[PDB]
């Protein structure tokens, strides 16, 4: 039995065409307060998965220790370790999955949600969620906390069913993302400004972006709002 | 008598002949190597083909321990990798406590403990293995051998098995020729050429080289198997020295 400390909010995340994307702000907080900046929720594993991770940062470490350390035991006595029996995302997201299920089972969690975007060795898209119960679940769009509630909704519009993954690009993917990002910004008491966005193509790779901020934000029409109902001042 | 009979038995003279024993089965195993060098280590070893049906490439014997430490050894084989699955261990809970990766001399140590400890009960056996291991940490590179008694030092040269006087002796030179230092890719040429001459007193079947490297240059301070051009432009040294 667990309760958070310091905290992660929304990790969203799509399938495109090619691949996927997966972006999550870099905020630590700490209740109300928003003690850290310098947050990085996004961790990849290999050139072909990133998982994303949101809930009490504390275990989002000790998933990264996790991961880090897989990596390093594949190598042994592996010498396909950079070709053919590399770590897929599909391994490292069962992996996960287990172990967020035996700690549930035990009555002694990580309280994390978990999403695995990757690409398979074949090519296939993989987008997969976990979270504190062992809770599994895919879709076309998958989004943690806040996210689920408001970033969904503006992904689906764009991928609404597995038919509109062909025909959605690179860069009508990362413009919903980043206008979900806004969204959540404008909304979400426990966000920040400040996010890393990664996208994982089977042609291109996995090109991890840093620094991002929410811009183009509108906000001045609040000149026009004054008091609450009859005020005139 | 009958001191040699039983483990962690002291002989009249000081001696634990079951370990001298075990000795034995390393000097009958195949030659391995270990260079040191400028900014790393090199480790190379002798597979002998008994057969044209084992498969070329796919009988690895070096291993790694962590992502910058490799280890070599000569003598039964099983016991090498039981010596190195437990140092995987000890790396693991070390970087799992401390953070930074395993040093190579605690390494060393970790290994040492252990092996040390299969000396002082009559319950369990010595290990069959001479084991030439290192790599490179914060203060640079380490070059190791372990032997079944525990024993175990630093070396700018390491070799074991049934060619080692033959790759000590010519180990000896490159000591004496390069007192600045080695090189990274020079290193690895030579191991093959020691392997190579080494083979000498292993000539009956004849053999397939295998070598690996760590290099705060060349492989970034981590642990990489020499493979396709890098490895026939060492074989073709070798080749053209004992010519």
């Amino acid at each position: 039995t667990q309760q958070p400390i310091v905290t992660g909010t929304s990790v969203i995340s799509m399938k495109y065409d090619n691949g996927v994307i997966i972006a999550a702000d870099n905020l630590g907080s700490y209740g109300s307060l928003l003690r850290f900046n310098g947050v990085e929720r996004l961790i990849p594993v290999g050139d072909n998965t990133v998982v994303g991770i949101s809930g009490d940062i504390s275990d989002m470490q000790h998933i990264e220790r996790l991961l880090k350390d897989l990596v390093t035991e594949n190598a042994y006595d592996n010498p396909l370790a950079d070709a053919e029996e590399a770590l897929e995302p599909s391994y490292i997201f069962e992996y996960l999955a287990t172990v967020m299920y035996q700690r549930r089972s035990k009555m002694n969690p990580l309280w994390n949600a978990i999403i695995v975007a990757g690409v398979q060795s074949n090519g296939d898209q993989f987008l997969r969620y976990v979270n504190l119960l062992g809770v599994t679940y895919s879709s076309p769009t998958l989004a943690t906390g806040f996210g689920a509630h408001m970033a969904n909704p503006l992904l689906r519009k764009v991928v609404d069913r597995e038919s509109d993954i062909p025909k959605t690009t690179v860069q009508v993917a990362e413009e919903a993302i980043v206008n979900a990002m806004r969204v959540l910004y404008y909304r979400d008491a426990r966000s920040s400004r400040n996010f890393s966005l990664a996208i994982i193509d089977k042609n291109t790779g996995l090109t991890f972006k840093k620094n991002l901020q929410v811009e183009n934000m509108k906000w001045d029409f609040a000149k026009d709002i004054k008091g609450y109902g009859t005020q005139k001042i | 008598t009958g001191y040699d009979l039983s483990n962690s038995v002291f002989s009249p003279d000081g001696r634990n002949f079951q370990v001298e024993y075990a000795v034995k089965a390393v000097e009958n195993g195949t030659t391995s190597i270990g260079i040191k060098c400028n900014d790393g280590v090199v480790f190379a070893v002798e597979k002998l083909i008994t057969s044209k049906l084992l498969v070329p490439q796919k009988n690895v014997k070096i291993q790694v321990v962590d992502r910058h430490i490799g280890c070599v050894y000569s003598g039964l084989i099983p016991d090498g990798r039981h010596l190195v699955n437990r140092g995987r261990e000890e790396a693991a809970s070390f970087k799992k406590l401390y953070k930074t990766p395993i040093p190579i001399p605690a390494f060393a140590d970790r290994l040492g403990q252990y092996v040390q400890a299969h000396t002082l009960y009559n319950s369990v056996r010595p290990f069959g293995v001479s084991t030439i291991f290192g790599g490179v940490d914060k203060n640079g590179a380490h070059l190791y051998m372990l032997e079944p008694s525990g024993s175990y030092w630093g070396y700018k040269g390491a070799a074991t098995g049934k060619g080692r006087q033959s790759a000590k002796a010519e180990l000896e030179k490159l000591v004496d020729h390069h007192p600045e230092g080695l090189s990274a890719r020079e290193a690895v040429k030579q191991a093959a050429k020691i392997i190579y001459l080494a083979h000498e007193d292993n000539k009956e079947k004849d053999f397939e080289l295998e070598i690996s490297w760590c290099s705060l240059s060349e492989t970034n301070g981590l642990h990489k198997f020499v493979k396709g051009d890098l490895l026939q432009e060492a074989i073709d040294f070798a080749q053209k020295e004992i010519n």
